[PDB]
RNA sequence: AGUAGAAACAAGGGCCUUUU
């Protein structure tokens, strides 16, 4: 973990682990389930 | 979750939607205009007469239903209690415009055009400044011969003008173009003839009695009859000046395509034709003299500088030439504000006797003799006024070339397209344009010679522009459209032409151009009545 | 360095104050923008006069002292007041002789747009000026050839991530996706002495296709529209060949072909056509010049008003223009309203087939190849049509497709004998309405088209109206002509509206737009064709 | 971008937009909240992470 | 001979020469005017019904639904029948479609909410309710926000709605403070001062800053409505309305039957503003806002009442003088009543009837409109009339359409006989009279097809571009050397594309602009002989400058630009030739002096209490830009305050430069200690 | 004196506010 200034007037915290799952796929699946 | 939330907050902060409004909590879920006691107290007082509270008006409007029977009945009842007149012009013709009555309109342009007599001297590139030219002209000694007589031919305040002329000559002799503040300069420049403000807190009925006090009795302008001398100026301005290249110009650029060659050939022809006239001499005289006066009022305000009335030209095919039409001076031009006011004074030469009706403004002084043989002289001493805006526009009077070229190429391209061939030289040389009447007949001359008339028209629009000419040229369009309708047998009509003519005749006062153009418009409708309708004699 | 210490001392001095401290402490940083307006607010009515006024002044110019001292340029080389201790003349001295920058070849990259303009203009072979009354149509177009056209948000991120990285915002999706463009821009403008704001503004102009509503004649290509002023006016035409400059039509054409291919693939799945289409779109890309771009972003950026793109934009959820379609034809509703109303049509003897027809007055602009129209319908009848095209065949085809659009004519009441129930519907288990059947009928053979035109009443060309009349072969004038078919000269000006409508699509690829209207369908595309796509990636089994 | 739904589709997936829209219509509340509810719904679906 | 220039109209088309009439080649060119306007407004309202308000205790004439004195109706009447107006609104709604207005108010509400309150700064001059003077929008906004801050507490709001709710609260407040060389004012004086609308003599109104946001909201609704309508042309300009007219005329010539024959009428409404009432606008906005959120209902309802209660300031008063005019007294409007005897009979007759309405240096006006305020809402109200259609017209086979913009319209009537044409026109006049909209009988005219006029654009088979209107544009703005010539060329290009300017006219204007450019900056060609210090230095050093062609126009250059190269600045065409040393010096990035333009050396930069605040904001912004180099292009956003951002960024920069760059641990510690001290001082101070 | 319009200027503050 590490804190870091980002852009302007934003201090955030970043962790060096790639976590970008598909958002579209999961949302679509849940929406299809909602129709049963 | 945290990456999604970060992106979302960035995309909200970007749009100014990161507030409670769009992102409220559970409780703060009721956003509403903060209705105040006074705002309601007023809104409940603006509701129309039938209603007495905004609630009734809203309840009546939200449920409003259409009843076309009542609406149509009311429309017909309003259509009957009106009786809108409709007047086809063919039956109800346009009576001739009535022009005001009184003495002839007098000359008003700053610098004499027709009368003005000029002195030439070979150009010196090194000495190109205004003062440098004036000094060089003074040194030959022809200028120093002038010695006006005490008695003027006409006009008023002679002594002041004579004293100022002597003072100017002394200034130039000293090579310092600064005039001192004396009684004559003070009176002509009105240095102290500005009414002094009186406070109201220091006022009393006794003070009112001691000196009369009443609301200013606004002295509206007075009416002046048609000028009989304008035609002479036009005809003179449509003649060559024995010199060419009076107005400066840029250098034509290269060319790559046929279109550019055509544009450059037409522009060359028009510029060559238009550079030899006299109107263009006045364009040059205005551009240079006002440029100098602009660059003096900017630098030396509070000092009554001396500026010449001059121009630069070129002998026909050769050397160049500096001309000196006259001399000007400018009283204090302390232009603290836009659209200011600063009196100037203009001396100008002539070889002609002054008309009483025309040259009412001027105060001439016969001044010895001049060679060409010997001829008498006449020193025309005016006292006019100018502003910033008039200065800038006169200094940008070169605009007229654009308009004239646009009209000429709007006629030539249209005539060429109907035949699908380059018909410009033929149109220019041959196409006949009526330019007046002589001996009861309609004179006509090719376009190449009516460019001069068009240019003079645009120049005079620049010179005599005022509210009157604006209103006139805005209200005459209806008549021209009616004329076109008559030409094509389109049964035009109107509701109240008499009011239109009244509006027009209201804006005809003491401005030669308006009056002259109106008389010409009447002569036009008359000549067309022979081949058309909708106009009375 | 020491400058840093000066900045810190300045900050300390400001914070020592009370008011500045308050305004800095309170609120967020956005307040800066606001404050940026409360200061330095002053304009002038006539700037030209003011400039002439000021230039005359003894010392009009303003110059920093440290720059002049560093330059070590004479104070007055020849008794000229360059500065007290500045005149305009000073600049001349600098230009003619003075400190020289190491190289000025970077300017060609900063203003790549204008150098591109000059480079394109140098390759135009001018043919011949002619004179004639040119027919000009007022339509929206684009006047700047641009590669990889983007939106303002992407452009803003591109500037920040190419100039100010230390103050870059959190990494966006676009920046990750399009890293070759960011790298290319970064390399040229990194570690360079430059006015950063100027470069940013020029990159903004670089990526913005200037769209304008102008009169136009001839082909429509940005390469011409940028200099249309020097090609022709209302009365003249300067012929010139501009075909081979900044080809932008081949990539648009390829994009439309790809959308057609994917839309035709994804019609097989009756149950899951939509999902298959989206998956097919996402798992595909294509190369543009040097970079490789994802098809979805290209579709979002594009402005091709075509059923393929319209459908894809709907599927992804992109909003699109208020533009209808009917086959290879274009439409635009100027006015009117209506509501669906079913009516039967007997195909052969007695075979009822239902078809829906609107019921209200409705004006419609139309546009087929080299032809245009402004027709109107009313309660299942073509009220009138005014054409301003220039080709006989395009005129006839436009009129026929318009008649079909409004389901006018007897054939809709009593179908032609030729058409059969096999072709009426269910080519692949999906019903095909009557109108598209008639469209296929007319395309199939010219004779059917002639029969359809005959269906509309024919009258005798009255006197005077001879010029405003159209025969069966699209004649300008004849002795007998189609009923209520006005004709004029000059293309009908295309309307305009800056509106954005959300529209969904059905399981059968029927794009609804918040009302019954069918904006587009898969049954208004070329049947099929084989193509070899270059520099494309169909990463799907 | 003249209506809220377009602004939500800028970052939110259009499906969640349609969902929150239907939800607002059923409740009858202002549509200005199409964004907030959409965000919440997305968080849950993404939260699940299959 | 007697030369006459009009004779060219005898045998040549009138449009192809109408430009010659416009005197646009020359320079163009209180209380009496305002009093006459007030009187005409109170007269047009034909009724005499007067209520009495309690807040102001001023008789309030009601200009709606009280029509009387139906004499000489031809003249302008300012009474409105809300029933008729609502019926016309229903007709327009029906034609457009179901729920036509809800989508519009939705598209407006989508913006009114997220709008930043700094947008108000971009507007014409607005009256200031503190100094009682006209002032640019930004200064007035800053002044009133400082008054708010001094009164109760800093305005934390950042959006339009918060600002409006704070104005509504400010109306209630008994006292309001505001800075001055710091007077305080009671509720009633600020209540009057908020509504007060000044005037500028360019005439045109100047409403207070309290009313500006509500006006923006109403205008935004009117705009989103008008843009949809195809029978209006106010938002659009140039080509768009011409294309509209062409489509309209085609539709007309197609619809009309053979028996039917069309007519046109160029109309120019009169007293547009004087006869429009904001109460009809109030009712109309209520009808439009019948289904949408109550929020838009109130927000829209606000501006009409404010305008229906708007005071109007009398400016500069009368001037007194003696016979010789030596002396001269000045008197303001407030004291006019005292010296009522000392005025001309006409001025007294005009003033005396309004004394009851008159309040100190103001005259309460319960209605009327002023120039520029509600252009698009009146345009909508007037387009409503064209839609009208009734049984009688269809029975007689008559129908009228048209195209109206603000106070200027075009009408297209159709019928089968002139006896019916006249009746149709009278019907139109009546329906327009029912809602105040009048028509001038003198300036308005008609004719058979294909001869009309609309906003100074004359129409026939063709449409002659006026060109006169665009002549003033052919001037050098006067910003700098690089910008001026390119801007002029771009103006010429636009005029060529739209106003169908000819090529030779373009070349002449280009040469004229180049010569005025050479004259203003006191520059002249190298080969010319306009001696000057600049010119002499140029000439000697031009021997050193090897390439004559590449020389810049400002540096004794020559014109290398034409019709086919107007879309390319000179700096670009001459780049190749430009001498290497000359090019390097000309475009050296760092120099003392150093928007489709190139940035070169030629670019040069050439009531105090307020200056103090301006310098404070200037310093803050200046040093925030000093730290952050991307402050202007991309508006900052975050949760940190300015101080916190500066603190952290400065510390990070110091650490980066101590790590590698030329800084010593001593220097880094000194700077960091300074920063800590500054932070402590800032927080502790206030 | 003069300008122009439907009112304003005819300097204002305490000594200051040359190249078409």
């Amino acid at each position: 973990k590490v804190r870091l200034f980002v852009g302007q007037g934003s201090v955030r915290t970043f962790k060096r682990t790639a976590s970008q799952r598909a958002a579209s796929s999961d949302v679509n699946k849940n929406v299809k389930k909602i129709k049963m | 979750i945290f990456s999604f939330l970060a992106t979302a907050a960035d995309f909200l902060r970007k749009e100014n939607m990161f507030n409670e409004i769009f992102l409220p909590d559970n409780e703060e879920t009721i956003i509403e205009m903060k209705k105040g006691k006074t705002f309601l107290e007023l809104r409940d007082e603006s509701v129309p007469l039938p209603f007495q509270t905004y609630e009734q008006m809203k309840d009546y409007c939200e449920k409003f239903k259409g009843n076309p029977r009542e609406l149509a009945s009311k429309v017909s009842q309003m259509q009957s209690n009106i009786k809108l007149p409709i007047k086809h012009y063919e039956q109800n013709k346009f009576r001739q415009i009535r022009l005001p009555k009184g003495p002839m309109a007098p000359y008003t342009h700053k610098f004499l055009m027709e009368e003005a007599w000029m002195f030439t001297k070979i150009s010196d590139p090194e000495r190109s400044r205004a003062g440098e030219i004036l000094i060089d002209f003074f040194k030959k000694g022809n200028l120093s011969a002038i010695r006006p007589k005490d008695k003027p031919l006409q006009g008023k305040y002679p002594i002041h003008y004579k004293n100022l002329w002597n003072q100017i000559k002394a200034a130039i002799a000293d090579r310092t173009m600064v005039i001192n503040e004396n009684d004559h300069s003070e009176f002509l420049g009105g240095i102290g003839r500005a009414s002094k403000k009186i406070p109201e807190i220091s006022l009393t009925q006794d003070v009112i009695t001691t000196e009369g006090l009443k609301q200013s009795e606004n002295k509206l302008p007075e009416p002046r009859s048609f000028p009989r001398w304008f035609n002479a100026e036009w005809m003179w301005a449509i003649k060559d000046s024995d010199l060419t290249g009076w107005v400066p110009m840029a250098e034509y650029p290269p060319a790559d395509n046929e279109l550019e060659d055509y544009a450059e050939h037409l522009n060359k022809t028009m510029e060559g034709v238009l550079q030899g006239t006299n109107c263009a001499r006045e364009m040059g005289k205005c551009i240079l003299t006002v440029g100098a006066l602009m660059t003096e009022c900017r630098l030396f305000p509070g000092k009554i500088k001396v500026v010449p009335i001059y121009a630069r030209s070129k002998e026909r095919k050769p050397s160049e030439m500096d001309c000196l039409f006259g001399i000007c001076v400018k009283s204090k031009s302390h232009l603290n504000k836009d659209d200011g006011m600063y009196t100037i004074i203009t001396f100008e030469f002539s070889i002609r006797e002054p008309n009483l009706e025309k040259h009412q403004k001027y105060t001439v002084f016969e001044a010895g003799h001049t060679t060409v043989r010997e001829v008498p002289l006449y020193l025309y001493c005016r006292t006019t006024a100018l502003s910033k805006i008039k200065n800038d526009w006169l200094s940008k009077a070169r605009r007229c070339f654009i308009t004239t070229m646009d009209t000429v190429e709007t006629i030539c391209l249209r005539e060429s397209a109907k035949a699908e061939e380059n018909l410009v030289e033929k149109t220019l040389n041959e196409k006949q344009m009526w330019i007046g009447k002589k001996n009861g007949e309609l004179i006509a001359q090719p376009l190449r010679e009516a460019l001069r008339v068009q240019l003079v028209q645009q120049f005079y629009f620049c010179i005599y522009n005022d509210s009157q000419l604006e209103g006139f040229c805005n209200e005459q369009k209806k008549i021209l459209m009616a004329l076109e309708g008559d030409k094509k047998n389109k049964s035009s009509f109107g509701f109240n032409p008499e009011g239109l003519l009244e509006k027009i005749e209201e804006c005809l006062i003491n401005n030669p151009m308006c009056l002259f153009m109106a008389q010409r418009l009447n002569e036009l409708v008359i000549e067309a009545s022979k081949r058309g309708a909708k106009f009375f004699k | 360095m020491s400058l840093l210490l000066t900045i810190a001392k300045e900050y300390k001095r400001l914070c020592q104050d009370a008011k500045a401290a308050q305004m800095m402490t309170v609120g967020t940083v956005s307040n800066y923008t606001t404050f940026k307006k409360w200061t330095t607010s002053r304009k002038e009515k006539n700037p030209s006069l003011r400039m002439r006024w000021a230039m005359s002044s003894k010392f009009p110019i303003i110059a920093n002292k440290r720059m002049l001292e560093e330059a070590q340029i004479p104070k007055e080389h020849n008794n000229v007041a360059l500065w007290e201790d500045a005149s305009a003349s000073c600049i001349n001295y600098w230009n003619f002789c003075g400190p020289c920058v190491n190289n000025s070849e970077v300017i060609k990259e900063v203003y790549k747009s204008r150098f591109g303009r000059l480079e394109r203009r140098k390759e135009i072979m001018w043919k011949e000026l002619r004179f004639t009354l040119v027919d000009r149509q007022r339509r929206r177009v684009d006047t700047q050839p641009v590669e990889q056209r983007l939106r303002t948000g992407e452009i803003k991120d591109l500037q920040m991530w190419t100039l100010f990285e230390d103050e870059a915002p959190l990494a966006s999706k676009f920046i990750l996706d399009n890293y070759g463009l960011v790298k290319e821009m970064r390399s040229k403008f990194a570690n360079k002495p430059l006015n950063k704001e100027v470069v940013a503004h020029m990159l903004e102009k670089q990526f913005n296709p200037e769209s304008r509503f102008l009169p136009v004649f001839g082909a429509i290509r940005p390469e011409r529209m940028e200099l249309i002023h020097a090609l022709g006016g209302e009365t003249w035409i300067q012929e010139a060949n501009t075909a081979g400059i900044s080809n932008v039509d081949q990539r648009k054409n390829d994009i439309r072909a790809v959308c057609r291919k994917v839309c035709l693939a994804a019609n097989a799945s009756i149950m899951n056509a939509k999902s298959k289409l989206v998956e097919y779109i996402k798992s595909t890309s294509m190369r543009i010049g040097e970079t490789e771009r994802k098809l979805e972003e290209l579709i979002l950026e594009t402005d091709d008003v075509s059923p393929e793109v319209t459908l894809c934009k709907s599927a992804l959820g992109g909003q699109l223009g208020k533009t209808l379609s009917f086959g290879p034809m274009l439409l635009k509703k100027i006015s009117g309203s209506g509501v669906k109303v079913k009516d039967t049509v007997y195909i052969q003897g007695v075979r009822a087939v239902q078809f829906e027809y609107w019921s209200e007055q409705e004006e419609f602009y139309g546009e087929y190849k080299s032809a245009t129209a402004l027709f109107s319908r009313k309660e299942r009848s073509l009220e009138w049509i005014t054409i301003g095209g220039g080709i006989n065949e395009d005129r006839k085809r436009l009129l026929a497709m318009c008649m079909i659009f409004c389901r006018d004519g007897d054939y809709f009441k009593d179908a032609p004998a030729t058409i059969t129930m096999a072709d009426l519907s269910t080519k692949l288990g999906r019903e095909i309405p009557y109108q598209y059947v008639m469209m296929n009928w007319i395309q199939k053979s010219e004779d059917n088209l002639e029969a359809l035109l005959y269906s509309r009443g024919i009258v005798e060309t009255n006197p005077g109206k001879m010029g405003s009349s159209m025969g069966i072969d699209g004649s300008k004038r004849a002795i007998k002509s189609l009923r209520a078919v006005t004709i004029q000269s000059g293309k009908i000006d295309m309307p305009e509206s800056k509106e954005k409508i959300h529209l969904e699509l059905s399981d059968n690829l029927e794009a609804f737009d918040s009302s019954g209207r069918i904006v587009a369908t898969i049954l208004d595309l070329p049947s099929d064709k084989k193509v070899t796509f270059q520099d494309v990636s169909f990463q799907h089994p | 971008s003249k209506t809220f739904a377009e602004i939500a589709e800028a970052f939110l997936e259009p499906e969640a937009v349609r969902i929150a829209k239907e939800a607002v219509e059923e409740y009858g509340d202002h549509e200005r909240k199409i964004i907030q509810i959409g965000i919440h719904f997305q968080v849950c679906c993404m939260f699940c992470d299959e | 001979m007697e030369i006459n220039p009009y004779l060219m109209f005898l045998n040549n088309d009138v449009t192809s020469l109408i430009s010659t009439t416009y005197p646009y080649t020359g320079p163009p060119p209180s209380t009496k005017y305002t009093l006459e306007t007030i009187k005409r407004t109170y007269d047009y309202s034909r009724t005499s019904v007067e209520k009495t308000s309690k807040v102001f205790n001023i008789p309030r004439r009601k200009f709606c639904n009280c029509l009387e004195d139906k004499d000489e109706l031809v003249k302008p009447t300012g009474n409105v029948d809300i029933s008729s107006l609502l019926g016309l609104a229903e007709m327009m709604e029906k034609r457009m479609g179901e729920g036509f207005f809800k989508h519009c108010v939705m598209e407006a509400e989508t913006e009114i909410l997220k709008m930043h309150f700094s947008r108000l700064t971009e507007g014409r001059q607005t009256y200031d309710w503190t100094s009682e003077r006209n002032m640019p929008a930004a200064t007035a906004l800053q002044l009133t926000v400082d008054a708010i801050k001094e009164t109760e507490g800093p305005f934390k709001g950042t959006t339009m709605l918060e600002y409006c709710n704070k104005m509504i609260e400010m109306l209630d407040w008994k006292e309001i403070k505001f800075k001055k060389v710091i007077d305080s004012i009671k509720h009633d004086e600020f209540l009057i001062r908020a509504l007060t609308i000044n005037t500028m003599a360019k005439a045109i109104a100047t409403p207070g800053m309290i009313v500006r946001p509500f006006s923006k909201i109403v205008e935004t609704v009117a705009q989103k409505i008008c843009e949809k309508l195809k029978e209006s042309g106010l938002p659009v300009g140039g080509n768009e309305k011409k294309a509209k007219l062409k489509t309209t005329v085609t539709s007309l010539n197609a619809r009309m039957n053979s028996d039917q024959f069309a007519v046109n009428i160029t109309g120019d409404n009169s007293k547009w503003n004087e006869c429009q009432q904001p109460e009809a606008y109030l009712a109309l906005l209520a009808y439009i806002t019948k289904d949408s959120s109550d929020l838009m209902k109130d927000l829209c309802s606000v501006a009409p009442v404010l305008f229906c209660n708007k005071f109007v300031k009398l400016g500069q008063g009368i001037r007194l003088s003696n016979k010789r005019k030596t002396k001269e007294v000045i008197i303001k409007a407030e004291k006019m009543g005292k010296y009522k005897n000392l005025m001309r009979e006409e001025y007294k007759n005009l003033f005396e009837p309004l004394e009851k309405y008159i309040q100190k240096d103001v005259c309460f006006l319960p209605g009327g409109m002023l120039m520029g305020m509600f252009n698009m809402l009146s345009t909508v109200l007037g387009v409503s009339t064209l839609c009208y259609m009734d049984e009688e017209l269809k029975a007689k086979g008559c129908f009228w359409t048209g195209l109206q913009s603000s106070d200027d319209f075009v009408l297209f009537a159709v019928a089968s006989n002139w006896s019916n044409i006249h009746w149709t026109i009278r019907r139109f006049n009546a329906v327009c009279k029912l809602i105040g909209i009048n028509m001038s009988l003198e300036k308005s005219y008609g004719s058979l097809p294909e001869l009309f006029e609309f906003t100074s654009m004359f129409f026939d088979g063709e449409f002659v571009s006026n060109l006169a209107m665009e002549l003033p544009a052919f001037t050098t703005a006067g910003v700098n050397e690089g910008v001026d010539f390119t801007a002029a060329m771009s103006i010429i290009k636009t005029n060529m594309i739209n106003n169908s300017l000819s090529p030779s006219t373009a070349l002449m204007a280009l040469r004229i602009c180049l010569q005025e450019f050479r004259a203003t900056y006191r520059v002249h060609p190298w080969d010319s002989r306009v001696k000057g210090g600049r010119m002499k230095i140029i000439n000697e050093f031009i021997k050193t400058i090897e390439n004559k062609d590449g020389l810049l126009i400002a540096d004794g250059g020559k014109l290398m630009n034409n019709i086919s190269t107007l879309h390319i600045p000179e700096e670009v065409l001459k780049f190749e030739k430009m001498d290497e040393q000359y090019r390097n010096r000309v475009f050296n990035p760092k120099n003392p002096f150093t928007n489709e333009a190139v940035v070169s050396t030629h670019s040069f930069r050439t009531m105090r209490a307020m200056m103090a605040e301006e310098k404070r904001y200037q310093m803050v912004c200046d040093m925030f830009k000093s730290v952050f180099e991307s402050a202007d292009i991309n508006p900052p956003i975050g949760a940190m305050s300015i101080g916190e951002a500066i603190e952290e960024k400065l510390l990070e920069r110091a650490k980066m430069k101590r790590d590698i760059g030329a800084i010593e641990d001593s220097e880094y510690e000194e700077i960091k200690d300074i920063i800590r001290d500054a932070k402590k001082a800032r927080l502790e101070s206030r």
